[PDB]
């Protein structure tokens, strides 16, 4: 019945859902947007305010909602659980955790990666010395709950209590309350979930595509029926067709490739990252263009193809040891954390920032490129930019909202409105009926659907 | 995989080969004349699809046609599982008979479409439908019905009026498992125990026979009209095969074991025929996917003079039998071979003597 | 006829009949019924009746035999047809009760042969056919045809239903030259007129719309003059009467002042007030295209044409159906806009479009509604907004803007529209999301208002420059369509402008060139091939990035490859090369070497003829003829001369003719030469091989022996 | 509200050609724009008349949908994409964009032989004609006009054939072109899950014969090659560029491999090596590069000694094989054998019925003594295959085009008293209606 919304960034949500009894958690999400505040790990960055220390990761809402006491928390995609340890272990919560087997599994890379990124590499959050201090460290929100990066130990502890869940199984609670994934084609094994009851079915969508079958396709078909539509993770960018958009990605890096440079690509080890390839490896059969080194440098690189599995790309754990001895020119390094903060990334940046037939191309929705590179500036290495987001547009949006029509649904704030830049393209929202609800950060929301 | 193997040997082996597979596994085949052939599926379960197929034109060449395929000529559909059929001199008239069904159906041909009527029903009083009866027709001035399943079932009736016109009317039980027409005089039989037996008409029934002192005994008479050579053939589930002579039919003739790989599992599934255009030259079949043909004078257990094997490499699994086979009228060497797994060939072979 | 078919046609009547022999062909059928109009169409008939009394048997057995085949029918209808066409013919083929059984129920028409559709064409075809002298006329009228063919007009054989109209059009033009005939026609036509469905009005206004405008005596004037009130009051059914037989026929009727003689364009008018918002289009158009109108209705056609693009250059940042289309779906506004932007199209290039013409107004309206496909547009509106997104994206309407916006081209006027137009064509050139079909699109719209303007300007190298990082971008997009697209469009660029400085300088600057080159093994072969042109083109202007190693990579491409576009594109380099005047002997040489060998039509047909460019250039004819015969043109054209391919031959044979005159009219020793290239009939051979491949299968004596050896 | 209409233009009882204007609730759509050989004037191609009469076609259609390569089925693509104009999508798939161009060269060839192109294309026209067609893959399922979304499937039968399905919501119509059931040893076999369309636009060619299995075709075609190679005596196979030469020549390889033969086998132009890739698209859908197979060239085409030729302007029309088949002709050893059905109007369908006796230019004349062929390679399925596919499909209705009209007499009565589904079958212009 009642909803709490521990999180307002609109792929990393955190929705709090509680019953009579039950109190279930959905998409324990991290904004690692904050990052982008602070400095590199090898001021007046161009101008603005940055916090040089640890880097550090906004945590959601807890003070809300006791979070003992919550039940189960479920999980969508390896996206939205980077932020599984502090839940789990900070506040001493007990209940369970379900999940698929890829999404743990992929989660697990990342998780690796991160504290791999954070342990490898060994002031300003007042209030009035915020509200002072210059744009955009002022431009933050909630600089009081944040934490900093987790540890290993509790990466395993964490991974100790998630239970995996097969495709469409059923589960069952303390109450007469079932719940149930469905998968979403969104990645290798996403799931939208459906919490079922005696007479107040529910159903949780959460960033599923349209696209390309090779995942488990959406079953738009079983979410028929519903009462109380709660959804999130729509596209990150308003206007863009994802073929147009990898279209861009290759010629721009068979443009610079061409010429005599090298080209950098930051990306998660694991994601985009396979459809990125894929695409690449077409073109490369298709416009002829070869005799190129495509350097995949990731410290969980093994393990992510070994699962892309269940010789053009070359994977290795580091620079330091064999790269020094294949790195011919020109070349094609994926790498890096994408968000520029921490990583070999920055000393590839620092090595090719200065010449100019050099490329970094930028592929990650989440993460805006501007203020992720500006501490770099002045910069001579051509950037661009190419997001590449197969989630929901709006359009799809409508026509399943036709397609399944439950009595109300339930939306953050960015989708009742155009985005705030572009407020004259007003098919931009959510065009339902009857029209739907919005929430926000600590908002209690109740839709008293009791009959 | 064998097949290549088994296709350079009969590159050596069949001068002919068309491998056809059918819609539904066939057990009864008899040519309307030398330009189609009728077949008939036998399920059970379902509808049976009675087909009039036009025989490949390469065959009855006397140029370089287009095509080499079964082109299907007439169509029509029953509920009763066929089990045998004929075809009315002159005609477009088919009288059948099947499993149930205490009636033989008469069946129409078209002529200014594709389909094919069902007309008639000539009704009997068989009680015992756990046994079905052999029928034939004759080539007379007036078409006679000749059929039955016990021998006092065995009756002669034309076939507009339904008058009845012979009859046995002996008193035994005994369900036969072979009947022929010969002539429009004459015509033979043989029972389920072996007792083969030459029966006349123009007067009442006059059994010439041959006594046997349970594997059945598949028979039939050779060429009718030739002189001497004795021309009866009859094989058992046991591999042993007999051939007696017409005029003296007590003393049997040829009395052998052919080298079978097997004794045949259902008798049923056996028989044995003629070659209609040489001379002693006696076909068998239907004890596994094999065929086998003989010639008789050189005889006087021997060698298969040619063996077909083509049901076990094209299609391992559970035993695909031959459910009958048929000689061609006209091409010497040619035969037809159905199996119970919905396949049809039609093959000749090479004269290696 | 000829003195060989006479030993055939008796066999052939023969076969034809016969039931059991397969079933006659259709392509021998047709051809041969060609054959028989082309034999009794330049003399008499009934002499081929007197000479071969066979074929009158057949038409006996046509309807003597009662099982022919519905395929043969047809022809011997159609072959009955095209022989009772002369008077002595029409009645020697009656003698006997032949015509009136072929066509009345003792022929097809009563047997269980009017079901399949071959058997009504034929009949129909042969009794247009027939249908051309008075006796015809008779025979139509009174033993009763007219109402056969009112029952075939309602068919659902849109070629029988539309060769019955034919039909009826071609009774009526031929009678009324009212008679019965006529008379029955046209009252069933207005009688048709008056129903309320949609098939008989159809095809009443079709038999009006080919009588109209197709013969122009005067009793067709008064015809219009009796049938314009029902026409004229078609106009009052809500759903309008199929709304588009009758805009056939209003336009087809208005092309003539004989009706100028003035209740028709009050009709046009009440019509571009009353049709459809997609019937209204092709009338306003047709009317546009009209040299005589009054002045008021041609400013209201151009109105009702203008009206979706001034609505939409409304309601952006810069009338109650249109808007009510326009925000209706996106299928609606998408159809409305390609058909107004089409229309537009056609109707600038003719010297009767309005003047004024308003060239700044509607290059506003093109570059608003591409900007607002595109998603940059700026709305002032609800209706705007709502426009920005029925057409966020759309495809039909970019591609019709850009064909437009590229039509606007040969219209001079100031430098600000020049200004705009390329501004919003470079903005549509550099866009991820742009499909190939627009870019080849926006290439040629580029291209063409590039290429009109008043040594380059005070505002073209900057947009050179401005444009050649974005044809840089387009080299290596992952579709073979686009990087074809700007290779051609480079090319077409760099043979207007290579000449000039600016360019040159622009070009030399940038990095295409070495694009370009390694364009040259692209996988597809059609971007070699285009790569290859456009080398060469940048070669014969020096813009490289000396041209020997260039020539070996060519070459090299003439020599081992798979496909067959590079070669012949290569050779067409080549003789362009040395048509161009631009170590010549060695040359001609090696392109003949690598040319003797290929296995095309079409490279040796360019070797020929890059041999006649370089003895042109040759022709002190000792030297000359020491040089054509050191390159080894002999061997090339005497093995050429007896090939396997008729065009090839026939190139070989005007080389050796054009040779042998030059060389006869100047006269080893060039003498036996001469002799030699005397030696064969090059007049008989060019005789034979200017014919066509079928000059021997074609012959209807092949045919007949063909149709009788089956 | 709607109705789904089916329009055949040309094709019914007219194999030669065909065109199926398919006509959903608010979207038109053509299927299988084709040729027609042996004409020599606009009668080949299509009536594109009774689509004409309105807006141009590009404002009338939504797509144009392709099949395969068949010169029956996109022969008639340059003519009219160019010159009828029509500037919009036309959905291939792979293997049929990249072999189509080849085979309309072929035949342009061919027409220029002829002096037959009064309305015909160049290959600018084919150029431009590829430019406009949007390949799809296998499964995947693409999004037309918003609200119009096909989606193609694996029939077989040639490198590049397909099952197209044409959805519009509550309407949808799954067009098969020259499909398969038997997994032959060259591709496979066709696949549908149960999308019960509302139609099934089948072909019915071979509806009523009974066809052999492949087995017994290439054990015969061996046979006569091999008698004919071992006595001493040249084989001549007639073939277009592509289609059957690939087909003949691998199974050829796989034989004389398993038999270990060494007269040369020829193929005059070696493209095959270019197969590779879409060879490579058959795992889609190095690894073998022949041994025997070498080049051609007039020059050895005439000396003695067992041999194996494979030439290529066509059923013997003019060209290459014309003139081996003229030096060869009289030998009674050698042999030609056609692959193919050769069309009214040239040597083949001289020979291929009766006449021994050919005409050269001029008052020429030309005997033949070889060995006359003809075999047939098609693998079209046939009535298991048609009851096989609409068992396997389950739809609310069948239709028969791209075949004669007799044989429904017999195939419309099987299929409605066996499915107790409708069934249907128009003429070459009759429009079939059917409310949803
Ligand atoms: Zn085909």
């Amino acid at each position: 019945m009642k909803l709490y919304c521990l999180s307002g960034h609109p792929t990393l949500p955190c929705n709090v859902l509680k019953f009579k009894s039950t109190t279930i958690m959905l998409d324990c999400g991290l904004d690692m947007t904050s990052t982008l505040n602070f400095l590199p790990l090898p001021k007046e960055c161009s101008g603005h305010v940055f916090v040089d220390s640890v880097p550090e990761f906004c945590l959601p809402e807890t003070e809300l909602i006791d979070l003992s006491t919550v039940d189960v928390i479920l999980i969508s995609n390896y996206h939205c659980m980077m932020a599984l340890p502090y839940i789990t272990e900070h506040t001493g919560f007990t209940g369970t955790v379900y999940a698929t087997e890829p999404t743990v599994q992929i989660g697990r890379l990342l998780m690796e990666e991160l504290v791999n990124f954070i342990e490898r590499v060994p002031l300003w959050k007042n209030k009035d010395i915020q509200r002072l201090l210059p744009s955009p460290l002022k431009d933050a929100v909630e600089v009081s709950t944040w934490r900093r990066c987790y540890t290993m130990q509790e990466v395993n502890s964490a991974l100790s209590k998630i239970q995996l869940v097969g495709y469409s199984q059923k589960i069952e609670l303390f109450g007469a309350v079932q719940v149930t994934p469905l998968s979403s084609g969104y990645a290798l094994g996403s799931s939208n979930w459906i919490i079922q009851s005696h007479y107040e079915k529910v159903s949780y969508v959460s960033g599923s595509s349209l696209l390309t079958t090779h995942p488990q396709p959406m079953d738009q078909a079983s979410l028929k029926n519903s009462d109380v539509l709660v959804l999130t993770g729509l596209t990150q960018i308003p206007t863009a067709n994802p073929d147009g958009m990898v279209g861009e990605f290759c010629s721009n890096l068979a443009l610079t490739v061409r010429n005599g440079g090298n080209v950098l690509v930051p990306c998660y080890p694991s994601g985009v990252i396979y459809d990125l390839l894929e695409c690449l490896y077409q073109y490369i059969d298709s416009a002829g263009l070869s005799s190129v080194p495509l350097y995949f440098i990731s410290p969980v690189a093994n393990s992510s193809l070994e699962f892309s599995q269940i010789n053009k790309l070359k994977h290795y754990p580091s620079i330091h040891g064999d790269f020094s001895n294949d790195f011919r020119q020109p070349c094609v390094v994926f790498t890096g954390h994408p968000s520029l903060r921490f990583g070999d990334v920055v000393h590839f940046m620092e090595l090719w920032g200065k010449s100019s037939l050099n490329t970094v191309i930028f592929t990650e929705p989440d993460f805006s490129y501007l203020e992720a590179l500006a501490p770099y500036q002045p910069l001579a290495m051509k950037c661009i930019y190419c997001p590449i987001d197969t989630r929901l547009n709006f359009i799809q949006v409508s026509k399943l909202l036709k397609e399944v029509q439950p009595l109300h649904v339930v939306c953050p704030e960015q989708y009742t409105q155009p985005p705030p830049a572009q407020s004259h393209r007003m098919d931009l929202m959510i065009d339902c009926q009857p029209p739907a609800m919005s929430y926000r950060r600590a908002e209690v929301l109740a839709l008293p659907f009791k009959r | 995989d064998p097949g290549d193997d088994w296709l350079v040997e009969s590159l050596r082996l069949y001068q002919d080969f068309y491998a056809f597979d059918l819609s539904g596994a066939t057990r009864v085949l008899e040519w309307i004349d030398d330009k189609g052939v009728f077949v008939a599926g036998y399920e059970s379960l379902k509808k049976n699809e009675i087909l009039h197929l036009k025989l490949p034109l390469r065959l009855s060449v006397k140029g370089l046609f287009p095509e080499r395929d079964f082109k299907v000529r007439h169509g029509g559909f029953s509920d009763r599982s066929i089990f045998d059929l004929k075809h009315v001199p002159h005609t477009r008239l088919l009288v059948t008979s099947g499993l149930p069904g205490c009636y033989l159906q008469v069946w129409q041909v078209a002529e200014d479409s594709d389909v094919i009527k069902a007309v008639s029903t000539i009704a009997v009083h068989e009680k015992e439908e756990s046994l079905w009866p052999r029928v034939a027709v004759f080539s007379t001035l007036a078409p006679g019905v000749l059929h039955g399943a016990r021998l006092r079932s065995l009756q002669v009736v034309d076939l507009e009026s339904r008058k009845t016109t012979y009859t046995s009317d002996v008193s035994d039980s005994e369900e036969l498992s072979s009947l022929q027409v010969l002539d429009a005089d004459t015509f033979a039989f043989c029972c389920a125990s072996g007792r083969l037996g030459l029966v006349d008409t123009r007067q009442k029934w006059a059994p010439l026979e041959n006594r046997s002192p349970g594997e059945r005994w598949c028979a039939e008479v050779g060429s009718w009209g030739q002189g001497p050579g004795p021309s009866i053939a009859s094989l058992g589930s046991d591999g042993r095969l007999c051939l007696l002579d017409p005029r003296d039919l007590c003393h049997p003739v040829s009395s052998v074991q052919c080298p079978v790989s097997v004794p045949s599992p259902d008798p049923e599934l056996l028989r044995v025929t003629w070659a209609p255009g040489l001379k002693n030259c006696l076909a068998i079949s239907g004890f596994d996917g094999t065929v086998q043909v003989y010639d008789a004078t050189s005889w006087d257990q021997v060698e298969p003079l040619f063996t077909h094997r083509g049901h076990i490499f094209l299609d391992m699994d559970p035993a695909p039998l031959v459910t009958t086979h048929t000689w061609h009228p006209c091409r010497p060497r040619t035969l037809l071979s159905a199996t119970n797994d919905a396949s049809l060939h039609v093959w000749d072979w090479v004269d290696l003597c | 006829m000829d003195p060989e078919c006479a030993q055939l046609l008796p066999a052939l009547c023969a076969v034809l009949v016969d039931p059991r022999q397969p079933v006659a062909d259709d392509t021998c059928l047709e051809k041969l019924l060609d054959w028989f109009k082309t034999v009794t169409e330049g003399e008499s008939s009934v002499v081929l009746l007197q000479e071969h009394p066979c074929l009158v048997e057949l038409l006996s057995h046509v309807l003597k035999v009662q099982d022919l085949s519905s395929g043969v029918l047809s022809f011997s209808l159609r072959l009955a047809g095209t022989f009772a066409a002369q008077e002595n013919c029409f009645q020697y083929l009656q003698q006997g009760e032949l015509l009136p059984g072929l066509f009345g129920e003792p022929g097809p028409l009563g047997r269980a042969t009017w079901a399949v559709p071959t058997v009504r064409s034929g009949w129909i075809q042969g009794l247009r056919s027939l249908a051309q002298h008075p006796s015809a006329l008779r025979f139509l009228a009174d033993h009763g045809a007219v109402d056969t063919i009112f029952s075939l007009q309602g068919d659902s054989s849109l070629f029988v239903a539309s060769a019955a109209s034919q039909l009826l059009v071609h009774v009526l033009a031929l009678s009324m030259r009212w008679p019965a005939c006529a008379q029955k026609i046209m009252d069933h036509v207005e009688e048709s007129l008056c129903s309320a469905a949609t098939p008989k009005v159809t095809q009443a206004l079709n038999v009006l719309t080919t009588t109209f405008g197709r013969c122009q005596s005067p009793w067709t004037e008064a015809l219009w003059v009796r049938l314009s009130p029902r026409v004229a009051c078609l106009l009052e059914r809500d759903p309008i009467p199929a709304a588009h037989s009758f805009v056939d026929l209003l336009l087809c009727v208005a092309r003539s002042p004989v009706f100028s003689s003035g209740s028709l364009w009050e009709t046009v008018a009440r019509a571009l007030s009353c049709l459809g918002p997609t019937h209204m289009g092709p009338l306003a158009l047709g009317i546009l295209k009209l040299e005589h109108c009054p002045q008021a209705l041609r400013t209201q056609a151009f109105q009702v044409l203008l009206q979706p693009l001034a609505c939409v250059l409304k309601a952006t940042v810069q009338d109650a159906t249109t808007v009510d289309t326009l925000l209706a779906s996106k299928s609606s506004c998408a159809g409305l806009l390609c058909r107004t932007l089409a229309h537009l199209e056609e109707l600038q290039p003719l010297p009767q479009r309005p003047s004024p013409w308003p060239q700044a107004s509607l290059l506003g309206a093109t570059v608003t509604v591409l900007r607002l496909c595109d998603g940059s547009a700026a709305p002032a509106s609800s209706v705007g907004g709502h426009l920005c997104g029925t057409l966020a994206g759309c495809v039909r309407v970019q591609r019709a803007a850009l064909d437009f916006l590229g039509t606007l081209s040969q219209g001079t006027g100031p430098q600000e529209l020049v200004t705009q137009a390329l501004a919003v064509l470079l903005e549509c050139l550099e866009s991820p999301g742009s499909s190939p079909t627009v870019l080849k699109k926006a290439f040629q719209a580029t291209l063409r208002w590039l290429l009109s303007s008043p040594d380059l300007g005070p505002l073209i190298p900057q947009f050179l420059r401005e444009l050649f990082p974005v044809l840089q971008k387009r080299l290596c997009h992952p579709c073979w369509e686009v990087r074809d697209s700007a290779l051609e469009f480079l090319t077409q660029l760099s043979r207007h402008w290579g000449g000039q400085a600016d360019f040159r300088c622009a070009l030399l600057a940038s990095e295409v060139p070495q694009l370009a080159l390694q364009l040259l093994q692209d996988p597809e072969s059609y971007v070699r091939a285009s790569a290859v042109t456009a080398m060469g083109q940048l070669s014969s202007q020096g813009l490289h990035a000396a041209r020997q190693s260039l020539f070996l990579e060519l070459l090299h491409i003439l020599s081992v490859d798979s496909e067959g576009f590079p070669r012949r594109a290569v050779m067409q380099v080549f003789t362009e090369w040395l048509r161009d005047g631009h170590d010549t002997e060695q040359f001609v040489a090696t392109v003949l070497q690598a040319a003797s060998r290929d296995l095309d039509w079409e490279v040796r047909a360019q070797g020929l003829e890059l041999a006649l460019v370089f003895l042109g250039q040759t022709l002190p004819l000792t030297e000359a003829l020491r040089a054509l015969c050191h390159v080894g043109l002999f061997d090339f054209a005497f093995c050429a001369l007896f090939d396997c391919d008729r065009p090839v031959a026939q190139k070989s044979c005007d080389l050796l003719l054009f040779l042998r005159d030059k060389i006869a009219s100047y006269s080893q020793e060039p003498e036996a030469v001469l002799a030699m290239l005397r030696s064969l009939d090059l007049e008989g051979l060019r005789s034979t091989l200017a014919e066509s491949s079928d000059h021997v299968e074609k012959s209807p004596q092949s045919l007949l022996q063909d149709m009788l050896a089956t | 509200m709607p109705e789904i209409r089916v329009t055949p233009l040309g094709a019914g009882q007219d194999v030669g050609r065909s065109c199926i204007l398919v006509s959903i609730a608010g979207k038109n759509v053509m299927l299988d724009c084709g040729m027609h050989m042996g004409f020599n004037d606009d009668r080949r191609f299509p009536d594109f008349s009774y689509i004409t009469q309105n807006g141009r076609l590009t404002d009338f259609l939504d797509c144009v949908i392709i099949s395969h390569f068949h010169l029956d089925h996109c022969g008639a693509l340059p003519y009219f994409s160019e010159m009828v104009g029509y500037d919009g999508p036309i959905y291939m798939t792979h293997p049929t964009q990249a072999i189509c161009p080849i085979l309309l060269e072929d035949y342009r060839k061919i027409a220029v032989d002829k002096k037959g192109e009064a309305n015909f294309f160049t290959s600018q026209m084919i150029k431009d004609c590829m430019k406009k067609v949007v390949a799809v893959h296998l499964h995947q399922t693409v999004q037309v006009d918003d609200e119009l979304e096909i989606k193609a499937y694996y029939a077989g039968h040639v490198l590049g054939a397909a099952m197209f399905q044409i959805k519009v919501g509550s309407e949808s119509v799954v067009y098969t072109g020259d499909y398969n059931m038997t997994p032959d040893r060259h591709l496979g076999a066709a696949w549908i899950d149960k999308c019960r369309p509302n139609l099934l636009i089948t072909e019915s060619t071979y509806a009523t014969t009974i066809r052999d299995s492949k087995r017994c075709r290439e054990r015969d075609f061996l046979k006569k090659v091999h008698e004919t190679v071992e006595r001493g005596g040249k084989v001549l196979i007639p073939v277009f560029a592509l289609g059957r030469a690939q087909e003949l020549c691998i199974l050829l390889e796989t034989f004389w491999e398993r038999m270990n033969l060494k007269v040369p086998i020829y193929f005059s132009t070696g493209l095959t090596e270019k197969a590779n890739h879409y060879y490579k698209l058959f795992i889609p859908w190095n690894m073998f590069e022949f041994k025997h197979i070498k080049a051609f060239d007039r020059a050895f085409a005439d000396n003695p000694g067992p041999m194996v030729v494979f030439a290529t302007p066509g059923m013997l029309h003019a060209g290459q094989s014309l003139q081996i088949f003229r030096k060869w002709a009289g030998n009674e050893k050698n042999m030609v054998i056609m692959p193919g059905y050769c069309v009214q109007g040239t040597v083949g369908h001289k020979i291929l019925s009766g006449q021994r006796k050919l005409e050269m230019e001029g008052r020429q004349v030309l005997e033949v003594k070889m060995q006359v062929e003809y075999m047939s390679f098609s693998a079209h399925a046939d009535a298991k295959g048609i009851m096989q596919l609409v068992g396997q499909a389950e739809p609310e209705s069948v239709l028969l085009v791209h075949g004669e009209a007799k044989k429904m007499e017999f195939l419309k009565q099987k299929i409605e008293q066996e499915l107790r589904v409708n069934c249907y079958m128009p003429a070459n212009g009759e429009t079939v209606t059917l409310p949803t």
